């Protein structure tokens, strides 16, 4: 049913959050050891 | 320099933006080759020389296609099948092909020969059309004109020029129209006019994208 | 890798004898497969090398487009019914109750197929006229195939160096898109299923399942 | 008679106008290239290459397709599928696919390991056709030689020129008879020899007309 979805929902907003605040400074890792 | 120049009307219109090699010397040249394939002049003129022929071929199409099958409602005719597709067993009936029903008329059984004539008949027209036979030995291979223009219509250079567009206008009108009749033959088994008339009684209740268009997929008439 | 002498080519290494001149590697996708040599006149190649990616580009589209339907009511969320089988789903307008959307007759709701249509041709005809003929509406027109800024908002491609490398990803998922659609279609003439029906058969029985059970299905019986 | 500006035509003497690019040097020339295709110098050469492939597989193929059906109502041999459209069928079948009827030959079982074996030794092959590889260099892409003429049937350059005609006009042969086989097996469920043998026991009676045809519409 939808049970898991509802609640895999919630990592959308979570996933969004976290990169918001830590994409560039992952870039900055990954650019240093290309 | 209305049909033939660089003013000349376009498929797109407005926005339509014309091909380096198109350039409106020939007629019909709406700046039409998105696809790039008359980019060789070559090439271009041999597809030229096909389009008139597959443009004159298909208005005799269209024309021969609807008579049979116009002429046996609104006039006196008696055809075994008047649809088009349903033609050829014309020669299957019982006392074969007869023109217009009468016994007398042709009355041809034998598609042996009438293959073996044609072969023999379309053979040397279309040998003569190439090599210049003697309905004209040195004449222009697309525009022979001469003995083939027994009434001298276009006579004139500008009037010809302009005829020449109406050629293809009316002959890629044909050829579309020749599709109709066949996409729609094979859709739904009826001549032509059947279907036109099915779109007069009702426009609404036979448009395609009802009668058959949901019976593509999944299921079918 | 993409792109020079030394980019990758169609026949991996029994490619080096059969790579076409004109192929030099100077636009992205360039493998070295012109078999045929349709491409060897230069106009002819650059039009069709706008058709390759308009063609992938609607592909890329079609992919999901004809997936998103059916997953989403398999996935438990939204309903659809017919309307789950791209190739059925053009009746869903035409099937009376509106066409909806996600299953929502609150959304379009279309019924008038003849309304649809029409829209269509207006609407997209003018988006196919700019495309065919730069316009001034878009913002960076540039090269047509690539219209940059109006069409590229998050500008991705505003980095040139990342715009080459991206354009051969471009081509190459809209290949994919275009290798899978011709399979979407194929697959339904034969199967007459879903094209994820179909993955559910190839799971279930991989060796009696597949395109060999069907190989017999057109056979011309007398 | 065959080659040069005086070679013999397509059209015969209705030829008249020829493609320019369409002179001789090259077997097979008839002067019809009347879609203008192969007006590119370069695309001609693609083209010449595609027709003696297709031309050679045709001529694989028309022999290929009408011998298990010969041996099978000549009572030579008895196969599984005589008729070429239902040989691939043998696979699946009890017994697999058994050459000649012979269950002691190749006995195979498994369709996919079928393609797969096809894949990789077929892959391999054109690889080598394209590229060269253990059978020798590439030198015509077409016409190598060499390992691919042991007995030297063209050593001689005179011979190689009609020899190449030779090949053209009965792969050309194959490829319209092999195309007959697709349409006649559409239209006849029958295999093409059982239709040959019909045309002959009632070639009034049996024939695309006066059957089918007709239930084409
Ligand atoms: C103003 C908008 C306008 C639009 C959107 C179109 C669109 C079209 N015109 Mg067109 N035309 C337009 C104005 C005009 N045309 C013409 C004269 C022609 C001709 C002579 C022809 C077209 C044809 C076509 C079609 C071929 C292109 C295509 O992709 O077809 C495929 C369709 C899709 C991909 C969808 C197409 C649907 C061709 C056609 O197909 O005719 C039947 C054609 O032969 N137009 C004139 C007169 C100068 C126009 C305006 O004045
Ligand atoms: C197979 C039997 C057969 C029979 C009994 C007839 C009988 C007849 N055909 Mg005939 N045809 C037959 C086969 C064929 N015809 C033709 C093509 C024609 C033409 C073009 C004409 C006739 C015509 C005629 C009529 C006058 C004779 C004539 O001018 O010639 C006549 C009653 C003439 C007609 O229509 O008379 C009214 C006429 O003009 N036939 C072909 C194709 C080449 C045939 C093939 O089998
Ligand atoms: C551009 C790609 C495209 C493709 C691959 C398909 C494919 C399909 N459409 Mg579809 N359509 C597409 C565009 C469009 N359709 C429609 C409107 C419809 C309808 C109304 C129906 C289909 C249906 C179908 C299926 C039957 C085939 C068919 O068209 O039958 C014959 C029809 C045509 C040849 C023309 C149909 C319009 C369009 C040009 C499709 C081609 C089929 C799998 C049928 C289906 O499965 O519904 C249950 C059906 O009923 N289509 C419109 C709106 C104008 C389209 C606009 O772009
Ligand atoms: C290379 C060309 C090739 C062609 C033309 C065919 C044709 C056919 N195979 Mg087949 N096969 C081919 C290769 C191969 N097959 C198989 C394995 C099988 C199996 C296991 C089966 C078939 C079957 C069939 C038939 C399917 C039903 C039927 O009667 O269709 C009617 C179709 C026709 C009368 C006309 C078909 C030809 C048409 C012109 C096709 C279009 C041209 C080609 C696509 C050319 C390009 C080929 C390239 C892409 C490989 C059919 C005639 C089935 C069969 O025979 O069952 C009765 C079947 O079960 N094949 C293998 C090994 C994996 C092949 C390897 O090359
Ligand atoms: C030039 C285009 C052309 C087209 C599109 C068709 C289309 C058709 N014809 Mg032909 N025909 C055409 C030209 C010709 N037919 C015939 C003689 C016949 C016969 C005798 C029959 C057909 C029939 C058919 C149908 C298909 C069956 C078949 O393969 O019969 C053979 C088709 C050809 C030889 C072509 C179909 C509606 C059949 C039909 O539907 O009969 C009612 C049929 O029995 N056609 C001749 C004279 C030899 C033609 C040209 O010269
Ligand atoms: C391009 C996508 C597409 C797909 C996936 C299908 C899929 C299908 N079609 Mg179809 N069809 C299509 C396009 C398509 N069609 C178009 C464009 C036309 C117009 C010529 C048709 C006309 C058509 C007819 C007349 C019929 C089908 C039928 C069928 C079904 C049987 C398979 C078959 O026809 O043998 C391959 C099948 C589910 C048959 C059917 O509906 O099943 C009973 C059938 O009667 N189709
Ligand atoms: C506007 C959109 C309307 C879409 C209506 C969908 C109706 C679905 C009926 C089935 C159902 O509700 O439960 C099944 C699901 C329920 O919702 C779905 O399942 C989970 C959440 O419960 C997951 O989060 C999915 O992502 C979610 O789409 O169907 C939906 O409702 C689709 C989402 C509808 C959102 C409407 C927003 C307004
Ligand atoms: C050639 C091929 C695959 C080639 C793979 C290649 C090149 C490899 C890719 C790589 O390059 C990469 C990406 C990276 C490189 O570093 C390494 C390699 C590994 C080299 C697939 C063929 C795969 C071909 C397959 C599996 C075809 C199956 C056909 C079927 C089932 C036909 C069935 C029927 O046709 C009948 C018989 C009768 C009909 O009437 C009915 C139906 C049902 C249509
Ligand atoms: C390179 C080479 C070289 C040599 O020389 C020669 C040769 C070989 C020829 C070449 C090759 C080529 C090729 C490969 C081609 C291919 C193509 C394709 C397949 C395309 C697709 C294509 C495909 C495509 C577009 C697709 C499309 C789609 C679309 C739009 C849409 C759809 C849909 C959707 C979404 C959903 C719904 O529900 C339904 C519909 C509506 C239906
Ligand atoms: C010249 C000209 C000029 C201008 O340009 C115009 C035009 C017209 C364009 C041109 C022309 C063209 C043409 C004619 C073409 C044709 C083609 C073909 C038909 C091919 C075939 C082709 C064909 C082919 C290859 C074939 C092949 C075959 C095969 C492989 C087979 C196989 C098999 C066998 C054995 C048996 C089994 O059981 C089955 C199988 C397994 C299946
Ligand atoms: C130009 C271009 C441009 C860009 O580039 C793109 C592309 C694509 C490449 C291109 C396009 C094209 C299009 C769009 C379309 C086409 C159409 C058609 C349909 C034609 C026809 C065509 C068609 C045709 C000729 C037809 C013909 C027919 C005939 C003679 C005959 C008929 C008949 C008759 C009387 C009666 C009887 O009972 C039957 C029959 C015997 C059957």
């Amino acid at each position: 049913d939808n049970r898991f979805g509802t609640i895999a929902l919630l990592a959308v907003p979570v996933i969004g959050w976290v990169l918001f605040n830590i994409l560039g400074p992952l870039q900055n890792q990954l650019n240093a050891m290309s | 320099v209305e049909w033939y120049g660089p003013n000349r009307p376009q498929f797109l219109g407005p926005f339509s933006n014309p091909p380096s090699y198109l350039k409106g010397e020939f007629p019909g040249d709406y700046g039409w080759d998105t696809a790039g394939l008359s980019a060789d002049p070559e090439t271009f003129a041999r597809y030229r020389e096909l389009e008139v022929i597959h443009a004159r071929w298909a208005m005799l199409g269209a024309l021969g296609c609807v008579t049979p099958e116009l002429l046996q409602r609104n006039g006196v005719a008696n055809f075994g099948e008047a649809v088009w597709f349903k033609a050829g067993a014309q020669i299957f009936q019982e006392g074969g092909l007869d023109y217009l029903g009468n016994p007398s008329l042709i009355h041809a059984q034998s598609i042996v020969a009438i293959l073996l004539t044609q072969l023999v008949l379309m053979g040397l027209i279309e040998g003569y059309r190439v090599n210049g036979g003697p309905a004209g030995e040195g004449l222009d291979a697309l525009y022979p004109g001469e003995a083939f223009d027994p009434l001298g219509l276009a006579d004139d250079p500008d009037t010809f020029a302009e005829l020449k567009v109406k050629e293809l206008k009316n002959g890629r009108l044909a050829m579309v129209s020749m599709l109709g009749f066949g996409v729609q033959g094979l859709i739904t088994r009826k001549g032509p006019i059947e279907n036109l008339a099915d779109h007069l009684a009702a426009p609404d209740a036979t448009n395609f994208w009802v009668d058959y268009a949901p019976k593509s997929a999944g299921i079918g008439y | 890798e993409f792109y020079g002498p030394d980019r990758a080519k169609w026949l991996g290494p029994f490619s080096e004898g059969s790579v076409p001149s004109y192929l030099k590697g100077e636009f992205p996708g360039d493998y070295g497969w012109d078999t045929a040599g349709l491409s060897a006149d230069p106009e002819t190649f650059a039009r069709y090398r706008e058709i390759e990616v308009i063609h992938a580009r609607w592909a890329m589209l079609g992919a999901l487009g004809c997936l998103t339907p059916e997953l989403l009511q398999n996935n438990g969320a939204a309903d659809f019914g017919e309307a789950a089988v791209w190739f059925k789903a053009g009746a869903s307008i035409f099937n009376e109750d509106g066409l909806n959307y996600l299953g929502n007759p609150s959304l379009i709701h279309a019924q008038s197929i003849v309304a649809v249509l029409l829209t269509q041709l207006v609407i997209m005809g003018a988006a196919e006229a700019y495309r065919y003929s730069g316009e001034g509406p878009v913002e960076t027109s540039g090269d047509s195939l690539y219209p940059g800024g109006f069409f590229d908002p998050l500008g991705l491609a505003d980095d040139p160096d990342t715009l080459a490398e991206l354009k051969v990803k471009e081509i190459k998922n809209g290949r994919l898109a275009m290798f899978s659609m011709f399979g979407f279609f194929v697959q339904g003439l034969v199967t007459g299923k879903s094209p994820l029906e179909n993955l559910a058969d190839h799971l279930a029985e991989p060796s009696v399942n597949n395109g060999f059970a069907s190989a017999t299905k057109f056979l011309p019986l007398p």
